[PDB]
């Protein structure tokens, strides 16, 4: 035995893949056969099942998460102003898919808004989105690739990796405390 | 283009 390749954790939910130890751990949290966890804001929540499984479960247990059937959307953010740690979703459908649409306010405060696909990172990669906030001659436009929930947005927030703004920015495009954010998604 | 517009509501931490 010269030496010696491992087999991926996920193995026997069907991952083929056979490694040296060295960059076992580096694969098996790549690995597409790792199951996903709960994509909702606040994991007060903590699922677990297949791709296949997920939209069931958001449609089972996360009911007041709601969706809007469309390309080309305004995700409507309400009580803007709302001090501290706050959280908006909803849900686009469109090309035969499901996106999740989240706007976070961090408290200091600044606010992140991203868009993540309800499939796998390979499958993103076909989608762009587009974020655009307006206001009397006056646009701040973001475009980039959806994440796959697989990756989540934690780490993209984190590295402002999304469309990012404060609440003075805010104030310029807010009307009644209310901010509307176009959404566009399309395929490349 | 034609836009339905969605209310979000906040959930706070
Ligand atoms: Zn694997
Ligand atoms: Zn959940």
């Amino acid at each position: 035995a010269n030496s010696v390749l491992f087999p991926c954790k996920y193995a026997s939910s069907g991952c083929e893949i056979t490694l040296p130890h060295t960059e076992k751990a580096d694969h098996e949290e790549l690995c597409e056969f790792r199951p996903y966890s709960c994509p909702c804001p606040g994991a007060s929540c903590k699922w677990q099942g297949s791709l296949d499984a997920v939209m069931p479960h958001l449609m089972h247990q996360h009911k007041s998460i709601c969706t809007l059937q469309g390309e080309d959307i305004v995700f409507l953010a309400t009580d803007i102003n709302l001090p501290g740690a706050v959280d908006w979703v909803m849900m686009q459908s469109c090309f035969g898919f499901h996106f999740m649409l989240v706007l976070e306010k961090q408290e200091k405060q600044q606010f992140f808004a991203i868009v993540q696909l309800i499939g796998t990172r390979k499958q993103a990669e076909n989608f762009a989105y587009r974020l655009e906030l307006n206001g009397h001659r006056r646009r701040l436009t973001w475009e980039a690739t959806p994440r796959s929930i697989h990756e989540g947005i934690a780490t993209a927030i984190m590295n402002s990796d999304c469309l990012v703004f404060d609440t003075s920015i805010a104030q310029l495009f807010a009307e009644n405390g209310n901010l509307g954010i176009n959404v566009t998604i399309s395929m490349c | 283009k034609l836009r339905p517009v969605a209310m979000v509501r906040p959930w706070v931490r």
